């Protein structure tokens, strides 16, 4: 059983005529032709030509009742080519390959140069191959042309014993998208952050709040001007379609080969003594050199570090403390000298310093994707909103499918979803306005197939579980919808069973019958408190 | 009467493996497909399950060719089956019983699945066979139905229990208040304690219990970021949402082969029950069991079928032996030099002479040729003792 | 199971000496870690549903011990347990992986309705069968076995006496033929 691009059975295929000028023709992701035409342009380039003694093949070059059938594909640019000499009718006959072009051309057209001929295009059609004992392809199944032949490729035989079988998996598809982010316009103040005049330094590392804004991240990881920008439980890319809470920029100025301390779980100097991101970091760090402005001659050590801390720190503190630190057991109580070390020091910054060595500005942009209300959203539009429908909805970045409706459920003013036992969003409060709006997740259930042997007859019913016959000759049971049973008001010995006392069965003009099961022939016993029956004989059973 | 309840069915479920593993997304499903056909088993294994149930209901229940029914007028020597049979007030033909029992007995791709066979279907079974027992005994389960009076299926009875029929007909009136008392005690005895039906809401428990863990064991990371894979598609490129989701398929495919492995063991459990379910209908029902206990404490005399939610409850009437009496016995007892044995019975005496009785009922006879039967001399016997045996010929032998 | 073998797991391909024919001891070990762990978990399955099964198999097997000593090997009074009808005989058959048994039972047929009685009354005194039932075809009232019209002469030998006629709901009046009387030449 192969997943490709094969023509699927039972087509409509185009029949053109050359002679009363050959056509114009499309080419989609594949095509079939036949004949009775020695060639075929192509292009949106290649071109075939057979001159009696060997096909020719151009771009590139290479040389090598007749019911020649004909497959060509393009995938990632090679070009296969299959074929065959059948002397449409009936039967099957596989098509060997005899060509691959592995080049690669952008083709969207077909042509053919130069009677009567026949084009049929390829879908993506799961199909079931049966491979005769000497090798050959001498006969398939469509897995999706009909119920039958899904019935036979989920048994992966060709012949059906008389049952009920679940062959799928029916679910409502969604009509269309729907977005709703706040209504906010004022842009991020992310210039300033990013080309402030001076970062503090990495001890008192600076955190702004952005919040209340439409951020659009697209044009950071565009402009050049950063060595690193690289993100931690979310992708850069991913970053405009994301609503957060609230955005928090810690800035600060950093040695330029520490720079890849600024990460979880990193150990040394800056992370264990000025400056840690937690393990569970979610966010972006961007960091660029500064040898621009921040560095001068002479000695650029207005921009401090903390070399000594007593032990480490907490994922997101700040050490504002000057004290001197002490290193022996001699009290030092504000000189220094033996063993009275002041745990500040300065950058020795200057463009005469080596190339890792310049100063980097570091701003670390640290997201929370609280239930809070969002606040920094992305650049998307919103949408309308669509209710009783299966619709694939994004309400404040998180994504999902199904029918919302007016919900009674009383949120309170601070909560903003509802919560399933399986954390799924049951109900969900527009951004836009404010109501609560329940989800439900778009009908769905399995697709049984009713079929008799296949010796006995093709046709077959088709019972949709747990669904009603709304959203889908046709009869609604307890069991769910069935389609292509005659329901009679006769009773008789279960054959097929469908459920909640319905029984399927083949017969009369021979149909697929739905009934209620018989459970026997009725009987009363003669009974009265005088009478008694007695056997006369027997059998021997 | 005592009841016995055993479940028969459970809850048919089936779960969609690739609904459940990946709700919508096609990226995870793409991503389940190279785990093979794990998915494929376990709908398998589902599947045989919920067939597996249909057909313990049809074993226990379908054991009667035709559909027999009481007649209007219920003369049965003073029997009332009037709170098992079906009340036909009620939609459903249930008896007052039956309705008692069923008032006690209380997406992620989860399914439930109806019977095939409706609760309507099982009450109409049984009470063909309550009146197949009621009219016709033990024949209809052997062959045709034999109409036979109620008073003498019972008689029947008490000789298949080894008491005789006179028994019964002297004491027909007392048999019949008994079983009539014994039958409301049974009523009250369900419409009170509330733990009657432990069984079958055991079995309902633990299926709901099972589904709930399932259902609950989609809220877990299992190591990943994050346990909505929406959340991780919209999050995160690719090649590292892969990741995340490699570990949340590997995590629920074992959750759901945990649960499959588990419904297996259960079903088994309650495929052996309604095997024996079915055998005690066979041989409670539509028989008279001499298997100690197998029907009931007692004497078994005849069972009745009451449909239960996914069970059954039968009501076995049994004879207990009561108002014991003590009396002196002997083996045999010579008589001209030859000993008698009792034909059918033991020989007792009330401390002045010597009688025959049956074994489970007190009733003295005179020591007859017809009571007894000889083999050899009174030295042999150990506890032979003497007395004479009538023969009821001579003081008849007037001629 | 087998063609679990063909599934990646998540690695580059489902064939280890590919895996080793291509890539280096380190990153090869991880691409056979998930192949083991794939693969080990498939025959854990299998394994487990074995198990299963053959619990299944050694019930039906018990079963059928049962039956070859109670159904072969003796007459059963178990009602359906060999075959449908009061049993006679069962016969045994070897089959594929199993057996089949060939049970020989009596089924009752062409039944006849009579007029019943549970006792008769006769000089005062209530008798009851021995064994069988009082029947009558309209005109004379006779004694027969339970599962086989055979009607015979009410007798005191077919019956015996407990009480008189006063307690049995449902006696009738008829005689009792004793075989001593009309012997009674001497
Ligand atoms: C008991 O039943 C058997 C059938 O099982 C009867 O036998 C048949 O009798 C008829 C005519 O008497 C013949 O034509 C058939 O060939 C017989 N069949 C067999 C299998 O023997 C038998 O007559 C019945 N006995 C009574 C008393 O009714
Ligand atoms: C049978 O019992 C019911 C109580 O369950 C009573 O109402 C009814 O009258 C009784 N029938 C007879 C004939 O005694
Ligand atoms: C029989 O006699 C014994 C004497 O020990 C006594 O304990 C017992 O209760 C008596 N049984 C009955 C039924 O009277
Ligand atoms: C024993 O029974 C006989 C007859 O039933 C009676 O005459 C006698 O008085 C009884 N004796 C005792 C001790 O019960
Ligand atoms: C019963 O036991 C007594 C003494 O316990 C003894 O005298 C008598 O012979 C015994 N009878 C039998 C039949 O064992
Ligand atoms: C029974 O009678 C015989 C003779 O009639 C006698 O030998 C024997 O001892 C008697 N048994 C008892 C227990 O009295
Ligand atoms: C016995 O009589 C009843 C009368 O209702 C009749 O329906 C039945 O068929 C009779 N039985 C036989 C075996 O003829
Ligand atoms: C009943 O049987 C007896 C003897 O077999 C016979 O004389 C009589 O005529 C029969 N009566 C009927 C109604 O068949
Ligand atoms: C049988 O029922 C009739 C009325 O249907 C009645 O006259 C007769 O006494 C009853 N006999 C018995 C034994 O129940
Ligand atoms: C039976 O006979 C007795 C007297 O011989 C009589 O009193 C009684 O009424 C009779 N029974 C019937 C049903 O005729």
């Amino acid at each position: 059983s192969t997943q490709d691009l094969f023509l699927p059975f039972f087509s409509n295929v185009t029949w053109f005529h050359a002679i009363h000028d050959n056509p114009v023709l499309p080419f989609n992701d594949g095509v079939y032709f036949a004949s009775t035409i020695r060639g075929w342009i192509f292009g949106t380039s290649l071109l075939i030509v057979n001159n009696a003694t060997n096909v020719v093949i151009k771009v590139f070059e290479y040389v090598s009742k007749n019911l020649r059938e004909f497959v060509f594909k393009n995938i990632d640019g090679y070009f296969k080519i299959y074929s065959k000499h059948t002397p449409l009718p009936q039967g099957f006959s596989a098509l060997e390959p005899l060509v691959d072009l592995p080049i690669g051309i952008n083709i969207t057209r077909f042509q053919t140069l130069l009677a009567a001929y026949y084009v049929g295009y390829l879908q993506p059609r799961t199909f079931l191959l049966k491979y005769n004992e000497n090798g050959t392809i001498t006969d398939a199944v469509d897995c999706a042309l009909d119920p039958l032949s899904e019935t036979k490729c989920t048994l992966k035989s060709f012949t059906v014993e008389k049952g009920i079988y679940q062959t799928s998996n029916f679910r409502v598809q969604p009509t269309e998208s729907i977005v709703r982010f706040p209504n906010i316009t004022n842009l991020c103040p992310f210039g300033e952050v990013f080309n402030a005049t001076r970062f503090a330094s990495v001890y008192a590392w600076n955190r702004k709040r952005i919040s209340n804004c439409v951020a659009d991240y697209s044009v950071l990881y565009n402009s050049a001007s950063f060595s690193t920008f690289k993100c931690y439980g979310v992708s850069p890319t991913k970053l405009n379609d994301l609503c957060f809470t609230n955005v928090y920029a810690d800035s600060f100025v950093i040695r330029g080969d520490e720079v890849r301390q600024i990460a979880p779980g990193q150990t040394g100097k800056i992370a264990d003594y000025n400056y840690k991101l937690p393990d569970d970091f979610t966010g972006c760090v961007i960091a660029w050199n500064s040898n621009n402005l921040d560095s001068k001659v002479g000695g650029n050590y207005n921009y401090l570090y903390r070399l000594f801390r007593k032990s480490n720190l907490k994922p997101f503190e700040r050490d504002i403390s000057t004290e001197i630190y002490q290193a022996g057991s001699t009290p030092c109580n504000g000189v220094e000298g033996f063993n009275c070390y002041f745990p500040l020091q300065s950058y020795g910054f200057q463009p005469t310093n080596g190339v890792g060595y310049q100063p980097y500005r570091v701003v670390v942009l640290s997201f929370e994707l609280l239930h809070a209300p969002a606040t920094v959203c992305g650049p998307k539009k919103s949408t309308n909103l669509v209710k009783n429908k299966c619709v694939n909805f994004n309400f404040n970045g998180l994504t999902g499918t199904g029918v919302l409706t007016e919900s009674n459920k009383k949120f309170l003013p601070f909560q903003q979803f509802g919560r399933d036992i399986a954390d799924t969003t049951d109900a969900v409060r527009d951004p836009q306005t404010l109501e609560i709006l329940d989800i439900t997740p778009c009908s769905f259930g399995g697709v049984s197939v009713i079929t008799p042997g296949t010796n006995t007859s093709n046709q077959v019913a088709v019972l949709y579980q747990n669904v009603n016959c709304t959203e889908v000759n046709v009869f609604q049971t307890r069991a769910g919808c069935l389609i292509g049973a005659e329901h009679v008001n006769n009773s008789y010995e279960c054959d097929i069973p469908i459920g909640a006392g319905i029984c399927a069965s083949y017969q009369t003009s021979q149909s697929i019958i739905a009934y209620t099961m018989s459970l026997g022939a009725e009987n009363s016993v003669a009974y009265s408190n005088n009478s008694i029956a007695i056997p006369t004989n027997f059998t021997i059973s | 009467v005592t009841t016995e309840i055993l479940p028969v069915s459970m809850t048919k479920t089936s779960v969609d493996c690739t609904m459940y593993i990946c709700g919508d997304s096609t990226e995870c499903s793409n991503l389940l497909l190279q785990y093979g056909s794990f998915c494929t088993q376990l709908n398998r294994a589902l599947t045989g399950i919920a067939v597996e149930q249909d057909k313990n209901t049809q074993e226990v229940f379908a054991q009667v060719k035709q559909i027999y029914k009481t007649p209007p007028i219920k003369d049965f020597g003073g029997f009332n089956f009037s709170q098992i049979l079906p009340d036909p007030s009620k939609p459903s033909k249930r008896s007052f019983i039956e309705d008692l029992l069923f008032n006690k007995v209380t997406f992620n791709g989860l399914t439930v699945l109806p019977p095939l066979l409706t609760d309507e279907m099982i009450a109409q079974y049984t009470s063909a066979l309550l009146a197949g027992t009621i009219t016709s005994g033990w024949t209809f389960g052997a062959g045709p139905a034999l109409q036979i009076p109620f008073a003498m299926q019972m008689a029947y009875r008490f000789n298949g229990i080894g008491v005789t029929q006179n028994v019964l007909y002297e004491n027909q009136k007392l048999i019949a208040n008994q079983f009539n008392s014994a039958i409301g005690k049974i009523q009250d005895s369900l419409s009170s304690t509330p733990s009657a039906l432990g069984k079958l809401q055991d079995v309902v428990n633990q299926n709901a219990q099972a589904l709930n863990t399932l259902v609950k064991q989609l809220s877990s990371n299992f190591g990943a970021i994050s346990s909505v894979l929406n959340d991780i598609l919209s999050r995160l490129d690719k090649p590292e949402a892969e990741v995340q989701i490699d570990r949340l398929i590997t995590g629920r495919l074992q959750s759901l082969q945990t649960y499959v492995t588990q419904q297996l063991i259960r079903a088994a459990e309650i495929r052996a029950s309604a095997n024996l379910a079915a055998t005690k209908m066979s041989e409670c029902v539509l028989g008279q069991s001499k298997r100690v206990d197998f029907c009931g404490k007692g004497y078994h005399l005849m069972s009745f079928p009451q449909s239960a939610p996914h069970g059954v409850v039968f009501l076995h009437v049994t004879y207990v032996p009561a108002q014991e009496k003590n009396f002196t016995t002997a083996p045999a007892i010579c008589h001209d030099g030859k000993a008698h044995f009792p034909r059918e019975g033991v020989f007792v005496s009330n401390g002045t002479h010597w009688f025959v009785t049956q074994r489970n009922f007190y009733e003295p006879q005179i020591i007859t040729t017809d009571n007894t039967f000889v083999s050899g001399n009174c030295d042999v016997v150990i506890g032979i003792v003497n007395n004479t045996v009538y023969d009821p010929l001579q003081p008849e032998l007037d001629s």
